[PDB]
Order: C-alpha cells, then structure tokens, then sequence
C-alpha cells in the first residue's frame, strides 16, 4: 500500500503537473490574442485611424 | 450588399449554433464510450473504486 | 525483507501506467487539432465572404457604369 | 498511562483571504450618452480607413489559443513532473531494497 | 523522555490575511464639448498607424513563455530519466551488495 | 530459475517503465 | 473519473497473502 | 491511479514462487 | 525471494 | 525529561512585504557605510577566541 | 523538566507608512558603544588566561 500510495502520489503529483502547465496555459490563451494578434489589430486599427 | 452579408450572416449562424452543438455532440458521444470504458476499466478498479 | 517488500515494493512498480498519458494527450490534441481545423475554416469562411463581397462590389460597379 | 497531548492542524481554520475589490460595472457612471449638434451639411468625399480589423477576433480567440497551446503544454509539463515523482517514488523503493542488501 | 507534544512539528499556517481594496480601475477620462459648425475645411488628412511592435514582443514571449513551457516538460523528462538511472542505481547498489 | 523467469518480467516492467517515463514527460516538453 | 473511495485493501490483502504463503 | 496494479499482483506470484 | 521481490509492476492503458 | 521550544520563527515571524503609496521623495543617499557587511571575519574569530580557549582547556 | 519558553517575541510593528512628504527628519547616526562586548573580549581573554 506504499507501492499503490506511490501511484495515487503519482496521480496528486500529475494533478500537481496538469496545474503547472494549464496555469501557463490559462495564462498563454489570456495573453496570445493580446501579443501576436496584438500587434497584426493594432496595424488593422491604425489603417481606420488613417482612412479617417 | 445588404442581403449577401445577411444571409452569409442568417446561415453561418444557424450553422454555428449547430457546430458549437455537433462539437458538444463529439463531447457527448464521447461521454457515453467514455462510460462504456469506465464502468469495465475504472468498474474492475470497481473492486478498488467504481463507474457512471 | 519478506515483510518489508511487499510494502515495499510489489515486486517494485512504476506507479504511473504508460502510455495512457499520450493516448489522453494524443486525445486533447486531436480535439485542439479539430479546433485548429475549424479556424482554418474561419479562414476558408472568409475566403467565400469574400468571393461574395466581391461579386457584389463588381455587379455594383456594373450598375454603377 | 502517559500520552502525548494531542495538538492539531488549527493554521487551516484560520483560513483569512479579506479580500473585496471594485466589482462595479462602468467607473465613473459612463456610457455613450447621446451627443447630437448644430445640422452642419458639411459634404465629406469619405477617404475610408477600411478596417482588416472589424474583430480580427479569429486572432483574439487565437491569442486564447497562443495560451491554450500554453495550457497543453503545461498540462505536459506537470503530468512529466509527477511523472518525475513517481519515479523518485520508484528510487525510494530501491534505495530500501539497497538497506536491505547492505 | 521525548521533547514531542503530538502534531506538534506542522500546523500548516493558512494565516496570510492580506486585504488588496487597491482600485485597479481608472476612469480613462472621455470629453466631448459641443462640436460648432466645424466649416472651416482645414482638417488634413493624417492616417498613421499602429506599431505596436511591443505587442509583437508580446507574441514573441508568448511563444519563448510556451518555449519555456515545453523546455521545461522536456528538463522533467530528462529528469524522470535521471530518476530511472538513480532506480537502476539503486538497483546497481543493491546488486553489488549483493555481489 | 522459476523466480528468475518472474524477475525477468519485473526487469521487462522496468525496462518499459523507463519507455513510459520517456513517453510521459514529453507530453509535458512541448512545441512551438 | 475513474475510480474513487478503494482498490488498495482488497488489492494489498491479496499480495500481502501471497507474500505470506513464502 | 485507475491501475491498481495488475503487474504488481503478476510481480508478487513471481517473487512468491523464487522465495 | 527478496532479490524476486526486487522488481516491477506497471498498470495498462 | 528535557523538551523545550524547537519551534522556528516565533509569533509565526517572516519578512512579509509592505508596500505603500508610491511616494516619489528624492533622497541624496548620505551612506552610513557598514564595515561589518558581515564583519563574519570577526565571529570565526569569535568562534576562535573560544577555540583558543578549547586548546588551553 | 525545563520546558521553560526562553523565546520572546522581539515584537515588530509596521502600520502602513503615510506620505512622508513632510521634510522634517533629520539626521543623526549615533552609535555603538558597546563597550560591555569590548569587557565580554576581555572577560573571552580573562576565561582563557584562567583556562591557561
């Protein structure tokens, strides 16, 4: 019951894991719209600013 | 120009609330085979654990 | 020993299964990958509105004449 | 009989986050209040800034997808973390079958 | 005789009473005076946009922060490799014991 | 030998248990 | 989702008998 | 931790007969 | 038996 | 039957972070300067007016 | 049994630290005397010189 406590730490410390990737991954999706489409908009705003 | 972007409108979006619905049908269907899967695999862990 | 080792280990284990973690990986990238599909089809979806709003800019221009 | 006296983990009940923010909806009253002036006829020949960006959106749905390809990958990252521990928890096992040898 | 009252080595202290009321919001402030007759014709025409190549740098550390990210799933799984070398150490140690 | 059959077995476990490791954490170590 | 509350008692006092038959 | 493990009781019968 | 009982398990998929 | 305090930090004491108002003072920076940036040197050697005395005794 | 607490709490306050615009905070660096660890390396050389 220490092996089969090993993989229920295997399954809290993959929990452990699952969080560290998808709080980067929250935090890439919450940012990626204002990074690589934040600059392709930002043009795409600029050209209206200048047909004005 | 009204009706082209209207009906381009009135049929992208009764197919997008179908398509958000058939991605949600993928989710579905899965939710059964996924079932199908649990209550054998996760139900022999049954003897450990159990299924729905 | 004997009473150690059964506890332990088994016979001693990996704990973690295999595989299973890139069969579920492979799954959620399946699913991101039909989601990548679907924007590429934004992109078709455009391609066609925009086929459509040219159309209708050159039959106006037609009208227009 | 002697016993230790039993203490216990009371730093969870004192669980204190006092946190409260500005959870109001338009700071300072704001709205687009109806402006409507003088009847000018100016004519204005319309020189269009055309706008690529009316929602380049598939890009801001994007940039949550710049950050769910962050997300799947950190998914990955902690599944090969606890993966990592899993295999300490396998060295554990043998560090003991290696006292029992010694 | 022990110096252990029991459970005494952790009570795992949840006390970080912090309070954050700071107001993140500022009122990005909007005028709009009555706009007279605006006859005089002078208003040229300047149309200039939009870099923004800070949110191409943003872009780019998402990518590097994604990079990062993997770099890092990829260094655990070196390292659970390095733990399967320190199982088959281990197993090594005991085997020369053994021997 | 009959045990040694049994650890021969643990020894294949062992062996793709290091393929699963391998597996596992690049799942975690991740693309462009 | 797979599974809950036990596998290790019917699990452990398997390989604990069979450990215990050597 | 769905895998209560099957190659842990296959490991057992094995180091059970060689004990 | 301790060098039997030296060596693995895994679970499946 | 000796036990005594074994307990880190007293009172649950660590460096919490303050932070305030974001007050722009200039301030010209007249330094004391710290010679005992870790005069350590000095607590060897008073670890060694102590193994002197572990020497002569 | 000593379970005497020689452990006191070097009590710390720090209240949130107002605009200290007001200029009005001299200097002054007075230290360190200190004179009692000057008498403790004496009592270090008289402890030796008895252990001598």
């Amino acid at each position: 019951v220490e092996l089969q406590e090993l993989n229920d730490r295997f399954a809290n410390y993959i929990d452990k894991v699952r969080f560290l990737e998808q709080q980067n991954k929250i935090l890439l999706a919450e940012l990626e719209q204002l990074k690589g489409q934040g600059k392709s908009r930002l043009g795409d705003l600029y050209e209206e600013e200048m047909r004005e | 120009r009204l009706q082209d972007e209207i009906q381009n409108m009135k049929e992208e979006m009764a197919r997008h609330l179908r398509e958000y619905q058939d991605l949600l049908n993928v989710k579905m269907a899965l939710d059964i085979e996924i079932a199908t899967y649990r209550k054998l695999l996760e139900g022999e862990e049954s003897r450990i654990s159990l299924p729905l | 020993a004997q009473i150690q080792e059964q506890h332990v280990q088994i016979d001693v284990d990996v704990s973690k299964p295999d595989l299973t973690a890139a069969l579920r990986d492979v799954r959620q990238q399946y699913e991101s990958v039909a989601a990548k599909n679907l924007q590429e089809a934004e992109e078709w979806y455009k391609s066609k509105f925009a086929d459509l709003s040219e159309a209708a800019n050159r039959n106006n221009d037609a009208l227009r004449q | 009989v002697t016993t230790s006296t039993r203490t216990y983990s009371l730093g969870s009940a004192l669980r204190p986050s006092t946190s409260r923010s500005l959870y109001a909806s338009s700071p300072g009253g704001v709205y687009a209040t109806r402006s409507s002036a003088v009847r000018l006829r100016s004519s204005v020949p319309g020189v269009r800034l055309l706008q690529d960006s009316v929602d380049f959106s598939l890009a801001d749905a994007i940039n949550t997808e710049f950050k769910n390809t962050r997300t799947n990958e950190k998914v990955e990252l902690q599944e090969l973390n606890d993966r990592f521990a899993n295999y300490i928890d396998k060295v554990r096992f043998l560090e003991q079958q290696n006292k029992i040898l010694l």
